[PDB]
């Protein structure tokens, strides 16, 4: 808000190398998404140490 | 059922695996393959330390199966793994003709059998020849 009720679409951009410095295509999609969705996971292992002091991962 | 005696005494423990070789021209061996239990606390967790401290490489190792001897021979070669909460033994055995393999003897044999150079080349260990 604060200065106007325009929407913003989002815009997808593309290139051709991992940094920024050949563009490819670039479009901007209507009709928003009404939901996005970010999963972020991280992969940990049990350690099966024969000592048992300790239990860890 | 399936009975392991070492040394004499029928050594109470869990066989997992149990593979007796016989060949043709070849010492007869037996791997076994053993779990010593640590879940399980308490009198049976130091009394089955007993019975595994006494494999010491050669020892009179005998397996009967049905009531039959299976393998009866002398020990070698206790591999022990320990991972993790496992911890496995693995025993292999040898026939009596192990005693011939790695000491290296010189003798010369005149006017002998091809039999009397053999039967008494067989007998240093106590094997007895059949011919």
């Amino acid at each position: 808000s604060l200065l106007e009720r325009g929407l913003s679409k989002l815009t997808l951009n593309a290139w051709k190398d991992r940094e920024g410095k050949i563009p490819a295509g670039s479009m901007s999609a209507m009709y928003n998404p009404e939901t996005i969705q970010l999963d972020y996971q991280t992969r940990f292992d049990t350690e099966d140490t024969i000592n048992t002091a300790s239990q860890s991962n | 059922h399936i009975t392991l005696d070492i040394a004499g005494q029928r050594s109470t423990l869990g066989i997992r695996r149990l593979r007796v070789q016989q060949l043709i021209n070849e010492i007869p061996l037996a791997q076994l393959e053993l779990h010593i239990p640590t879940d399980n606390h308490g009198a049976a967790d130091n009394a089955v330390q007993h019975e595994v401290s006494r494999f010491t490489l050669g020892v009179r190792v005998g397996i009967a199966q049905d009531n039959k001897p299976l393998f009866d021979g002398y020990l070698v070669q206790k591999k022990m793994q320990l991972k993790g909460k496992e911890w496995s033994v693995r025993l292999e055995a040898r026939h009596a003709l192990q005693k011939l393999t790695f000491l290296p003897h010189s003798r010369v044999f005149r006017q002998q059998d091809d039999s009397t150079v053999m039967k008494g080349l067989l007998q240093s260990a106590g094997v007895k020849l059949t011919q």
